[PDB]
């Protein structure tokens, strides 16, 4: 009943002159060790962008060794992006974007497209100007996004449709 | 209460906040258009015998002195067995039972100290029609596109063939009240899948004027060829059952719909589209509005959505079990007032099973179409527009009163009085309130023949 | 990451594999009455003059000088020059002795070595007629 104490919580520091982006969705350990490979990467040139991930469950022991490793600059936090009071936490207004990872093998890509669907909406109705990118898993589904009022592609919303960029 | 509101926008959330229980205070200094809000949600219903004094006088006299002097509205009495709402040309008799409008029952007592010192149905409350068959009702995307539908009603129904049955009478059937003529009846289109409607169309038979088109109402192409633009009210109701995976993912369905409609573009916006929202969860409220605020530990009836009549759930329905131990008559005022008077042996007849059976009309079944209906009126324009300018609301009820029998319940103006055409509902304000020419009253409309 | 560091990146990777999408043909088909057609203008003819993804052999034909020993610069420069084709790789046999397999070289340099049984992937432009 006592337990242990919150591991993860609390609010983002804010820092000035910060560039920091927020990562939801499929939080796993193969999803954050190789986005965080392809993100930090020596070939690529090097921006001082902090990288914040959101997520329900506690990490795993493997996951809490790999944001060690990147302690400076990578953080984790606990929570929903489907609740306004953790959406403050991590100060998405204040992020350049707010990337949606996808669970690519799911048993319904319709179930998995939904709840990602969702996710935007709930970040958008929290501030519209954020830079919003998500992972569809099927075509069908990107119709609802664009008919979001607050979904606009020349400020920088992005969909990558699996289904499309595979077949294509 | 979504029928209700279809002929009057905003009237589910007067409904909703008249039957529960709030203790209001008055605030020194915030929002200004919450403050007014707030105090609207301090009313509900009150019932109390009225003084030896009012013995006499007609109903009409009768409650406008209330307003004026004990500061109560009185707009339903019991005649002895039936409760009339507002009725026209009624003596007070004595020891009437009297429905009042207060914060309180304290200021309710103030009323008994007062001193000196084949066209319609069997019961021919509702229209009948001879059992229209489901596929005669079937309309295709050419079809409903060249057709003209202007100030229709178009239901958003979200149901698999498998999904129980939510009763679409009780939404349509309202509509069909004699209280309206049949030129002035609402256009109903219901858009949604025809296995599901299949099992419902059992008792929309004898219903006029309905109308079924298949498809998704999320598509862009099924409410264009509808015309949402040009309907009085969209309703987006769900009867799929909720896979409980999560309580934020319950209402995506109507959240996406409700968006949908809301960027699509006419060659008018449909942003300006009037629209209410069924929600399984209180939670999801957030969602549907986006220039406000949203905490999830707020009540449901302080969100804006609900204060401007656009979203609903049967979570405010639960005050309705304190409320009709206290007082039978209290339910049944309720029900006269929301489905267009269903008579108690019409749900005998409705329990047969042989559906709703028509009737030849007489002199004595006629009579039964005088009764007042909910409507909404502007001061923009008629002989009522005097007081829009700087009239107070206490003049507006007094001269509609006098004039035609109209009793004023409540206010529907612009939350932002400068950008955004979002009205919330203002209940009963004070007699010394100022009016605005952009404001819309809710009112008890008479019957008019002819 | 791609489309986070650059968004124009993820622009050129839709118009090269779906043979060009425009933003208002997304709009069209999410109102859902599918593909709507149209009738051709002058300038709506004009959008078929863009470059294709496709493969050549110098096997046989006007290029086939640089498949014995020519270098791949020499062969880059000549087929831009002449026919406006932009050379992206080879696409060679793994075995030069067999099995018909081949794999794909990304941007060989200016001084790589060609074979008679090498093909190209090309950007060609559009031939009217
Ligand atoms: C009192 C509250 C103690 C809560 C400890 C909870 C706990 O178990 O964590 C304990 C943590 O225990 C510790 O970290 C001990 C820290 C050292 C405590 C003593 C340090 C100070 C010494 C005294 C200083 C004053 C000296 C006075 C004399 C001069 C280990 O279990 P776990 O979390 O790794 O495993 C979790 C699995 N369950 C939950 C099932 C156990
Ligand atoms: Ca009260
Ligand atoms: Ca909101
Ligand atoms: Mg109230």
């Amino acid at each position: 009943l006592i337990g242990t104490r919150a591991k993860y919580g609390g609010t983002l520091k804010n820092e000035k002159g910060r560039r920091h982006i927020v990562v939801c969705g499929h939080i796993t350990y193969e999803s954050v060790s190789h986005f965080l490979k392809d993100f930090l990467h020596e070939d690529r040139e090097d921006v001082d962008v902090e990288v914040v991930f959101l997520h329900r469950k506690p990490p795993d022991l493997e996951l809490e060794g790999l944001f060690k490793r990147h302690f400076t600059t990578v953080e984790f936090f606990q929570g929903t992006i489907m609740n306004p009071i953790d959406l403050q936490r991590v100060k998405v207004h204040e992020a350049d974007a707010c990337l949606v990872l996808a669970n690519k093998y799911c048993q319904d890509p319709d179930a998995e497209d939904a709840a990602n669907i969702m996710r935007v909406i709930s970040i958008k109705n929290y501030s519209d100007d954020i830079r919003v990118i998500i992972q569809l898993m099927q075509y069908h589904n990107k119709a609802y996004l664009l008919n979001i009022p607050s979904w606009d592609w020349k400020q920088g919303d992005d969909v990558i449709c699996l289904a499309e960029l595979k077949l294509g | 209460f979504i029928a209700q509101s279809c002929l009057a926008p905003g009237f589910s959330t007067m409904m909703a906040n008249l039957f529960a229980m709030r203790s209001f205070k008055t605030s020194p200094d915030m929002q200004s258009w919450t403050n007014d809000y707030l105090r609207g949600t301090g009313m509900e219903m009150y019932t109390e015998t009225l003084s030896p004094t009012f013995i006499g006088i007609p109903f009409a006299q009768a409650t406008e002195l209330c307003f004026s002097k004990l500061k109560l509205l009185l707009l339903a009495i019991e005649i002895k067995s039936k409760i009339s709402i507002n009725p026209r040309g009624a003596k007070i008799q004595a020891n009437t039972q009297g429905f009042f409008i207060a914060q309180s029952a304290d200021e309710v007592k103030r009323a008994w100290f007062y001193c000196k010192a084949m066209k319609y149905d069997s019961t021919g409350m509702f229209h009948w029609s001879p059992a229209k068959s489901l596929e005669d009702c079937i309309l295709d995307r050419n079809q409903a596109a060249m057709t003209v539908l202007n100030g229709h009603v178009v239901v958003c129904l979200f149901a698999d063939p498998d999904s129980p049955l939510i009763g679409l009478r009780n939404l349509v059937m309202p509509l069909r009240a004699s209280n309206f003529h049949y030129h002035e009846l609402k256009h109903v289109v219901i858009v949604g899948s025809v296995d599901y409607i299949r099992r419902e169309w059992k008792m929309l038979q004898n219903l006029p004027k309905i109308s079924v088109l298949n498809g998704s109402p999320l598509s862009r192409a099924d409410l264009r060829a509808v015309n949402v633009n040009l309907c009085d009210m969209c309703c987006i109701l769900s009867a799929k059952v909720p896979s409980n995976d999560d309580p934020t993912l319950a209402d995506k369905e109507a959240i996406l719909a409700s968006l949908n409609i809301k960027a699509m573009t006419f060659d008018v916006y449909g942003a300006n589209v009037p629209m209410i929202t069924e929600l399984v969860n209180d939670g999801n409220v957030q969602f549907l509005d986006q220039d406000d605020d949203d905490d999830p530990d707020t009540e449901l009836y302080l969100t804006q959505p609900f204060a401007c009549g656009t979203a609903f759930a049967v979570s405010v329905l639960d005050s309705l079990m304190s409320t009709t131990y206290f007082n039978q008559n209290a339910l049944t005022l309720i029900r006269s007032l929301i489905t267009g008077g269903a008579t108690p042996e019409l749900e005998l007849i409705l329990a047969e099973g042989a559906g709703l059976r028509g009737g030849y009309s007489t002199v004595e079944s006629l009579s039964n179409r005088d009764r007042c209906r909910v409507g909404q009126i502007s001061l923009y324009d008629g002989p009522l527009a005097q007081f829009g300018e700087c009239g107070k609301y206490g003049d507006l009820f007094v001269a509609a009163l006098k004039s035609y029998g109209m009793l004023c319940i409540g206010l529907y103006r612009f939350r932002d009085t400068s950008a955004s055409s979002k009205r919330y509902v203002i209940t009963n304000p004070p007699d010394d309130f100022s009016l605005l020419p952009t404001d819309q009253v809710f009112v008890l409309m008479q019957f008019d023949p002819g």
